């Protein structure tokens, strides 16, 4: 069998998730949604021009704004107007408001949703034996990019399939089994 | 070069064995002959560039998944597009343009000098670029600031507080932060 | 491409002598034979590169003894060690470093144009330079001055009378020379 956008809620405190079928052969894709936070984003010198963040798959701007201080907000600017998200790829200053001038540096918060990679942000592991084992994705490497808390994960994979077969004894005494649908 | 047979059959004659034996001898052994030919084919490949800088048409070489522009050290020219150069975790201090990537060898593969160009009509726009590569280590980025047609830039249209690239400019019609009375 | 041929024993008769030079024949005389392919060579041969720009492995070119940098005039990339470079009669008025010199061809092999790059990670300490060679004449140095992330270096650690490039810097922690209670 293949299992595919196989949805589960990531829970900060619980990095693991298990995949529905037990008898798991390998898996195929896993994938969620990252924040970054705090990128420094330096503004291009054509005025009301674009900005190009290091994803390309952003979805969702949270913030972008300027600092004096680590944590004090000096400007935000007000999306929609101001700048928008455009392409996913870029934040886009052609609306008609406030821009920070040329050459200098911003904040930006955005999410994107990651290709995970095994080995690098998350590790397979199993449990239990028999029809109680179970598959993991453990999200455990430190350095690799967890999804936000409670929101979707997808994972791909495939699994091997069970068979019912029927037994039969005929008149001439001959047994026969019949094989069953995978 | 080409040799002169006919396929010899059991009813021929010796004589006609003979004769395109003596064939196929004189084409293989006349001036400039196939073995000729190609051990001066050796000689001269062993003097040509062995390794490309461009691909076979001309154009930028290709690169595989790359993390960052460090990730690039085989020497010649590299095609960035604007969307790639935004993703890699050194891109230098600009907005996201197309851009051409060169490549300079050194004593060691781990090794290189980088130079790198934007691609754009906008004299402001218009960016060169260079550092240092040594394994995953590299110098910050060098901009190299030209004069376009050897006049100093010309900015307008912004307020003078926010120009934040050094160098010498002319200022006019600006949206604020001017002192007192300073128009241009 | 290869012959299929057996040795002809003292058990043969004249129809296997006519069976392997049937074979020779055939071999010599297919379609795309060693003849072709060879024509094919010399052919793309002479639209190739015949000429090094690089070493066979995609590393800097050798060079044989020199006394000055403008005795390299081939064309090319070329690593020089530290200790070479602080020898040469016409090395740039800097700090003795590893660089990498790249050779621009001209209408003759008499003339060059010259680039040389520092080759390290300290800010400070990478610079580009370029000039044109002539025979045993050359322009100057032109040391080309780079700001590091789009900005002006910092100095700090010296005294600031021994500052000795042009250029501007944000200076802090010297050793002396400032001016009274001027800090940075």
């Amino acid at each position: 069998g293949t299992a595919e956008n196989e949805s589960t809620i990531f829970n900060k405190s619980n990095n693991s998730i298990s995949l529905a079928n037990s008898p798991v052969k390998e898996i195929r894709r896993v994938t969620g949604q990252v924040l970054i936070e705090k990128e420094r984003v330096t503004r291009g010198a054509q005025g009301d021009g674009q900005d190009f963040l290091s994803n390309n798959t952003a979805f969702e701007i949270v913030k972008v704004w300027t600092e004096t201080s680590p944590g004090v907000t000096t400007k935000e600017y007000k999306q929609g107007e101001d700048f928008r998200l455009t392409d996913g790829q870029t934040i886009d200053w052609s609306p008609q408001g406030q821009e920070p001038s040329g050459g200098t540096s911003y904040y930006v918060s955005y999410k994107y949703n990651k290709r995970m990679e095994a080995g690098k942000d998350y590790e397979v592991t199993t449990q239990g034996e028999g029809l109680s084992k179970k598959w993991y994705i453990n999200f455990t490497p430190s350095n690799g990019a967890k999804p936000i808390d409670q929101t979707v994960v997808l994972v791909d994979y495939t699994y091997y399939l069970a068979r019912k077969d029927s037994v039969f004894i005929n008149k001439y005494g001959d047994i026969a089994i019949l094989p069953g649908e995978p | 070069m080409a040799l002169n047979f006919t396929t010899i059959t059991e009813n021929n004659v010796i004589r006609d064995l003979t004769t395109q034996v003596n064939n196929i001898g004189e084409e293989l052994t006349k001036e400039r002959n196939i073995f000729d030919i190609t051990d001066d084919l050796v000689y001269n490949f062993n003097k040509s560039q062995k390794i490309k800088l461009t691909d076979d048409k001309g154009l930028t070489k290709s690169y595989g998944n790359i993390t960052a522009l460090r990730d690039i050290k085989e020497p010649g020219y590299y095609y960035i597009g604007a969307r790639t150069l935004a993703t890699l975790l050194d891109r230098p201090d600009m907005e996201s343009l197309d851009v051409v990537l060169h490549v300079v060898p050194l004593d060691t593969s781990s090794k290189v000098v980088q130079h790198l160009y934007t691609l754009s009509t906008n004299n402001n726009q218009i960016k060169m670029l260079y550092r240092f590569v040594s394994g995953n280590s590299s110098s910050e980025w060098q901009f190299i600031q030209g004069l376009p047609s050897n006049k100093n830039a010309v900015i307008s249209g912004t307020n003078i507080l926010d120009i934040a690239s050094p160098g010498v400019y002319f200022v006019m019609g600006m949206t604020g932060g001017m002192p007192s009375g300073v128009s241009s």
